[PDB]
């Protein structure tokens, strides 16, 4: 009734998604099979905003898997959950982006986008009534960013009436796991701003920040930061599958988080992360909720909020609380910390109650938050754009895919301006 | 003569792989999958 | 005391030759930055004195 | 859907890929008849042999190479030796009189004559490619078939097939030790005529890996085996991320965009990190932090440079076995501290990682120690700027007097084609100049 | 002489201090400007400092 | 001598033909799974510990 | 599964006279055989107070 | 080897390490013109 | 305060580092957080 | 072997032996079939 | 001949996932539409008429062999980005120093990017 088209584009996309619709699975009880094997119905009434029905008892994601050289997807299919997927919802080619922003837009997605946008056009028409999208990717790359963009690009023409929500992963400030990456983001950020309703950014060493101070551990592999991201990305839409006491859809938090089109970018985070051995120590309640969801080394992004103010923020609570208590909290939250927070915006919280909590815990929350302090991730990647664009770095590999010289100007140009309309309400 | 160390561990897992279903302690949660609505009509609300 | 390394012998016919990639704005730019780098020849180790800055 | 298309030429080439290619069959089950021992899924079994393995329908798996010399004693060895069935007869191409030394037998008159031979077994083997994604050349500078004609096969290639990529596997000339009389020359027109049919070139020397053989490695007197085999360690940490699970895969395409900088400084230089004996790896633990150093320390470089003579630009790190995402994060923001490693300001990132989950194999016979971690650098530094300028004085010495030169010119090569190589590596010389400076 | 000429290397720690130096006056502007943007108004030590 | 040669021959022949009547039975054994035919109950014998 | 570890356990007794072994594999096949044994029997008994 | 069984969580998975082949096999591919989307058979390493 | 309290920081740094035997590597590390400069234009 | 189970059976190895005698020592399902 | 186009299966007939991965044709998107009947231009054993204008390319097709291919073969990619202006100047002229190379049936296809200053 209200359904949800999943895309996922390259390696960190294909990898994301791969434990997000495990995740959803055990949500709704999906056995690795395909079959349902839960233990109660209110994990079968709201199953077609993820699932697709076939025959048998048995469901199917609507997840479109897209990848320029398929070795990734190889790797995903053999996993616990990768023989779940329609076989022609795998779209590949024959050549890599090669971490090329120019080849993944113009020279090989554009031989690719075809069958893709027929994938789309197929799982999004055989829907009652389509609520919007979402799509998972990364900045650094060829492949999630070039093509990952033109997806975006062509989608929002078609159906320019439906959410398009991007769970991105940008660029880390320490250590780069790409040299081109400056290029990659500027470029894909100056796509992001004007062909999307919202954008959740993920610093990869944020994540290995809350995996090592919170979580404690030692060798967490990627499957261990993609849980957190899914985790977050599932939070956002619970309200639409489980029902509650205030509900809060995709759209709403849109129109809540939103006061100008061009502000979109929102930095996540969860609350109840504890270690091994210190599950004893703290107790799930709404006030040691609220204090982990605020807390700077809880966010997915490296910008703590002290070095701007709070436009918008949510909550999407999840569990049986007493919204008395959440209602107090989130008022002394703001009450507490008034330099921190706007002044022309009388109320910054947005605040939604679900029922069913995740399972093995009472309660949960997924914090999202519409921060003047994103702007450093911004400045960042801009100077260490125009490092290279001055002395025009590895601008023969791009140029040589056919674009042209302006396009880094004009791209850092928004870039800039994006950063300046956010000074603009760091002062009132 | 090893040729069998390298390619495989002399080793096994001293675990099996944790599965995800320990229902019992999943619905040990107070109002296991019980939403707010069911008080309405029913007797001593409290959470 | 054995002295420092020499700079190697090459022809006068193939030194008038100019570079091929221009990688710097403007030529006032490369005045600049050539006659900035130009200065550390003395404290910088290697023939062509293109790397560190010799330490204490 | 992976497959590479490895091209060995000369006498380097072939005896590099004999190793490569016994690493390659010892790394996945492939005996040395071209069979597997057994098939011990009813019909699965693992199809990775694709990148570099062809499967005929029974059960034979022939490899996706070509060997070209042109001297038969060289080639013969493979003809007659341990894996002559493994190979298919007409992939082992073969001249009757040889290069000799010179550019010009290999250039212009000898290898001008099986040049077709191999670009029609270059296509054949191409034809049964269903995702090629390049070839990979291996080659010296200092011979005359390596050098002309696998020149000639760039100069081909890049007529017939394009933008395809092609990376280079050089030996690169040594600056004190050499075998060759006449080996500048060769040096200076082969990597004149592939200054730009060239996506990449990766170049080792052969001193610096004496000098890590006696060093590191417990081992004295070592022969070209145990150069050829470190060699093959480095070819399969570059292409395993095609054929095993990887947290971060490399294509080999990613290699030209995250290492060549601009269009024509493409020289990075490779290394091996945890290269150690046994009995030194049994008092060592080898965890990232100290891999990740020792790939920066200078005298583990497998090229005669020092890296504290100029200046890194950009850095391509590729990582194998039990390998956690965190302590590469860790060990490469430890190294950015580093004042004895220097950065170039207009390359801020500087970095390319790539995690394998696969851990390095250990063929028997070799000296490696079994190790759980490695990481195979390819680094491209501004400080070979002192190999091209004594390359440009040895090359100098001769050609002031003219020595040697009536070998060249008396076989189709004119002179002047020395004096434009010649000027050309000196525009070179500036060029690499030109991105060392510092904008102020 | 070449042996009194090891006072060369002498003079390589005092221009290895005078760029301490100058990385200290760096460091000393960056850290001023943590200072409230009523404090951060012109004044006779920055002037001292450039 | 020749006999020598040709006895010790024959020994080792002996013991690779027993080896490749196991090797054989071991990867007919190697072949088995849940989802196949060729596989049946068996009383509890002596004969398959000893 | 049992009728693949009772399959493997009675190929493997058919194999010739030296290499009839105390393979690890047949410790491996018998606590195979045990094991689900084990299984059997709990699900038996509850099956029965189910 | 016992299995206990645990609910999924974000901090809860224990990786491996008796684990030496990573093989990957080609169950995406192609054909004389047409993407071939075969069944998998075996997992990482062949198993 | 916080003006005076940011002064005798730097003057007490200023002093700690002019002491002689400070390499640079323990110079550079202590006023270390990446700030951007804002937009060129 | 390594282990002793408790109904000790060392009856092939016996003979194993007594056929090729350069066999090394066997130092260190419980009943049979009617067809055994 | 004349290479046509399977309107919506074009993509299995595309000339790499036919594994060719040389350079290839370029196939014809579109047919001209034209009305009447044609005339006879041709006589027996296939000879052109007088009065019909013929084409100067030489018959036999333009195929360069080994030993016509020219000495130093000019780039196949070519971008000049970040490049001296005299330089990129040479590197062009150096692209235009052959036509029978550029025209030939297994001719070089070079790519002209960018711009030097
Ligand atoms: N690493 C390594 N280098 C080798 C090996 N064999 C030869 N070389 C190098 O190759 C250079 C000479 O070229 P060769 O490979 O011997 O012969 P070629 O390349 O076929 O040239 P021609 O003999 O003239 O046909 C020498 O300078 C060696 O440094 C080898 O087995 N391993
Ligand atoms: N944070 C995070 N980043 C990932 C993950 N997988 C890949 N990436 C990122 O993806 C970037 C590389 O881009 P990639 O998607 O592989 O290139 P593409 O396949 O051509 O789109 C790197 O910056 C990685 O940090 C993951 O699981 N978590
Ligand atoms: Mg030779």
């Amino acid at each position: 009734m209200r359904e949800i088209v999943h895309l996922q584009a390259g390696q960190c996309g294909n990898q994301i998604g791969a434990k997000f619709w495990e995740v959803i699975s055990d949500e709704h009880g999906i056995d690795p099979t395909g079959t349902y094997h839960g233990d109660s119905d209110l994990q079968l009434e709201r199953i077609n905003v993820y699932y697709n029905e076939a025959t048998g008892g048995k469901y199917v994601p609507r997840a479109v898997l897209v990848d320029l050289e398929p070795g990734t997807m190889d790797s995903v299919r053999s996993g616990p959950f990768g023989q779940i997927f329609r076989p022609d919802n795998f779209v590949f080619g024959q050549s890599g982006a090669g971490n090329n922003w120019a080849k993944g837009h113009y020279t090989e997605g554009a031989e690719l986008v075809d069958s893709v946008l027929d994938v789309v056009r197929k799982e999004a028409e055989s829907c009652d009534c389509l609520q919007g999208f979402q799509l998972t990717h990364s900045l650094g790359g060829g492949t999630g960013s070039g093509m990952g963009t033109l997806l975006i690009s062509k989608i929002r023409e078609e159906y320019p009436d439906r959410i398009m929500n991007t769970f991105s992963v940008v660029p880390s400030p320490k250590v780069s796991d790409t040299v081109v990456e400056p290029y990659n983001a500027t470029l894909s950020v100056h796509q992001l701003v004007e062909n999307t309703d919202e954008t959740y950014c993920i610093d990869n060493e944020a994540l290995y920040d809350i995996c090592f101070r919170t979580l404690k551990l030692t060798t967490p592999t990627y499957g261990d930061l993609n849980h957190l991201v899914s985790a977050t990305m599932s939070g956002v839409t619970t309200c639409l599958r489980f029902p509650g006491q205030l509900n809060a859809d995709l759209r709403k938090l849109a129109v809540n988080m939103v006061p100008f089109p061009r502000l979109h970018f929102f930095m996540p985070g969860f609350a109840p992360l504890t270690s091994r051995g210190s599950q004893q120590y703290r107790a799930l309640t709404v006030p040691e909720l609220t204090q982990q969801m605020f807390d700077a080394k809880n966010m997915m992004a490296a910008c703590d909020p002290r070095h701007g103010r709070y436009l918008t923020v949510a909550a999407v609570f999840r569990g049986r609380m007493s919204m008395k208590e959440v209602d107090e909290q989130m008022l002394n939250v703001q009450n507490k910390n008034s330099s921190y927070f706007v002044e022309w915006i009388p109320n910054n919280v947005k605040t939604a109650v679900c029922d069913i909590p995740p399972r093995g815990l009472k309660m949960s929350a997924t914090f999202i938050g519409n921060s003047t302090a994103i702007q450093e991730l911004f400045k960042r990647i801009s100077e260490q754009f125009t490092a290279m664009f001055r002395r025009k770095a590895f601008l023969h590999w791009y140029t040589g895919e056919g674009m042209d010289e302006m396009e880094f100007t004009e791209a850092e140009s928004n870039m800039n301006d994006l950063v300046s309309e956010y000074q603009q309400y760091q002062d009132a | 003569p090893l040729r069998r160390l390298d390619r495989f561990c002399p080793l096994e897992l001293p675990w099996g792989g944790p599965h995800w279903k320990p229902v019992s302690g999943i619905y040990s949660v107070p109002h296991a999958y019980r939403t707010e609505n069911s008080n309405y009509g029913s007797l001593k609300p409290a959470l | 005391p054995p002295m420092g390394l020499d700079t190697l012998w090459h022809m006068p016919h193939f030194q008038k030759v100019g570079p091929h990639l221009a990688t710097f704005p403007t030529e006032a730019d490369r005045q600049r930055a050539f006659k900035a780098h130009r200065e550390e020849c003395a404290v910088r180790q290697g023939t062509l004195r293109m790397g560190n800055y010799t330490h204490p | 859907m992976r497959e590479c298309i490895s091209i060995h030429v000369g006498q380097a080439g072939v005896q590099i890929g004999n190793a490569c290619w016994e690493l390659y069959c010892l790394e996945h089950g492939i005996q040395p008849d071209g069979q597997m021992p057994s098939d011990k899924t009813i019909g699965g079994g693992d199809d990775s042999f694709n990148t570099f393995f062809s499967e005929t329908g029974a059960g034979k798996h022939v490899p996706r190479a070509v060997f070209v010399d042109l001297e038969p004693t060289v080639v013969d060895e493979v003809r007659t030796g341990t894996y002559r069935q493994l190979f298919h007869p007409e992939q082992l191409i073969t001249g009757k009189e040889d290069a000799a030394n010179n550019y010009a037998r290999g250039h212009y008159t000898i290898g001008k004559e099986i040049v077709d031979l191999v670009l029609d077994r270059i296509r054949k083997l191409a034809d049964l490619c269903t995702g090629l994604q390049g070839f990979l050349i291996f080659h010296s500078f200092g011979g005359g078939t390596g050098s002309g004609f696998a020149s000639l096969l760039m100069e081909r290639l890049s007529v017939d097939y394009g933008k395809k990529s092609k990376l280079e596997f050089a030996i690169y000339p040594a600056p004190q030790v050499s075998t060759a009389v006449v080996e500048p020359y060769n040096s200076i027109l082969t990597t004149h005529t592939t200054l730009e049919h060239s996506d990449c070139a990766f170049m080792v020397d052969n001193e610096a890996i004496y000098d890590i053989c006696r060093r590191n490695l417990d081992i004295e007197r070592p022969t070209y085996t145990n150069l050829n085999r470190l060699i093959g360690q480095i070819v399969s940490s570059i292409t395993a991320s095609l054929r095993f699970d990887g947290a971060l895969n490399v294509d080999l395409t990613e290699f030209q965009t995250n290492l060549v900088p601009y269009p024509r400084i493409h020289f990075p230089l490779a290394t091996y990190a945890p290269v150690i004996s046994a009995e030194k790896a049994y008092h060592e633990q080898l965890s990232v932090a100290e891999i990740t150093n020792a790939c920066f320390e200078p005298a583990n470089q497998m090229v005669k440079c020092d890296p504290r003579h100029g200046k890194y630009m950009a850095c391509c790190m590729l990582y194998r076995g039990d390998v956690v995402p965190k302590d590469v994060n860790a060990a490469i923001a430890t190294i950015k501290t580093k004042r004895t490693i220097q950065f170039v300001d207009w390359c801020p990132t500087g970095f390319k990682v790539g995690i394998n989950y696969q851990p390095p194999t250990v063929v028997p016979g070799g000296d490696l120690a079994k190790v759980q971690r490695a990481v195979c650098m390819l680094s491209n530094t501004t400080a070979i700027a002192e190999a091209w300028a004594r390359l440009d004085h040895k090359l100098d010495l001769m050609y002031a007097k003219r020595a040697f030169v009536h070998w060249y010119v008396g076989e189709g090569m004119e002179e002047g084609e020395f004096s434009e190589a010649r000027e050309d590596l000196a525009a070179l010389e500036k060029d690499y100049e030109e991105v060392g400076v510092d904008s102020v | 002489l070449r042996l009194l000429q090891r006072q060369r290397e002498a003079t390589d720690r005092r221009l290895s201090e005078v760029r301490k130096a100058l990385l200290i006056n760096q460091q000393s502007v960056k850290l001023r400007g943590y200072r409230p943007k009523s404090e951060t108004i012109s004044d006779k030590a920055d002037s001292m400092l450039t | 001598q020749i006999r020598l040669n040709w006895e010790h021959k024959e020994t080792c022949e002996m013991d690779w033909s027993d080896k490749v009547e196991a090797y054989n039975i071991d990867e007919a054994c190697c072949r088995y799974n849940n989802q196949s035919t060729d596989v049946q109950f068996y009383p509890h014998s002596a004969k398959f510990e000893e | 599964p049992l009728k693949v570890a009772q399959t493997r356990l009675y190929q493997r007794s058919h194999r010739p006279n030296v290499e009839l072994c105390r393979d690890a594999a047949q410790f491996r096949l018998a606590s195979e055989v045990e094991e689900l044994n084990l299984s059997l029997a709990a699900l038996k008994e509850k099956l029965l107070e189910a | 080897n016992p299995v206990h069984g645990l609910p999924f969580l974000p901090g809860t998975s224990f990786k491996d390490l008796t684990k030496t082949a990573f093989h990957r096999s080609q169950t995406l591919g192609y054909r004389n013109g047409y993407a071939v989307v075969r069944r998998p058979t075996v997992g990482i390493g062949g198993d | 305060k916080i003006g005076h309290n940011v002064d005798y920081s730097v003057v007490r740094l200023r002093l700690r580092q002019r002491h002689p035997q400070v390499c640079y590597e323990q110079a550079q590390r202590l006023v270390n957080d990446w700030d951007p400069r804002t937009p060129p234009r | 072997t390594h282990s002793l189970s408790l109904p000790w059976r060392p009856s092939t190895y016996y003979k194993a032996a007594s056929n090729w005698p350069t066999l090394d020592p066997y130092c260190t399902f419980t009943r049979y079939t009617p067809d055994d | 001949a004349t290479n046509y186009s399977a309107n919506q299966y074009e993509k299995p007939f595309s000339p790499k996932y036919l594994q060719n991965w040389s350079l290839a044709k370029p196939t014809k998107e579109r047919i001209s539409s034209h009305e009447g009947y044609t005339q006879i231009i041709a006589n027996d054993r296939g000879h052109l008429l007088p009065s019909v204008p013929r084409s100067k390319a030489s018959p036999w097709g333009s195929f360069m062999g080994t030993w016509q291919m020219p000495l130093k073969v000019p780039p196949a990619r070519a971008t000049l980005t970040s490049r001296t202006a005299a330089g990129a100047a040479s590197l062009t002229r150096w692209i235009q120093k052959n036509p029978d190379l550029l025209k030939a049936s297994n001719g070089l296809r070079p790519e002209i990017f960018g711009k030097p200053h």
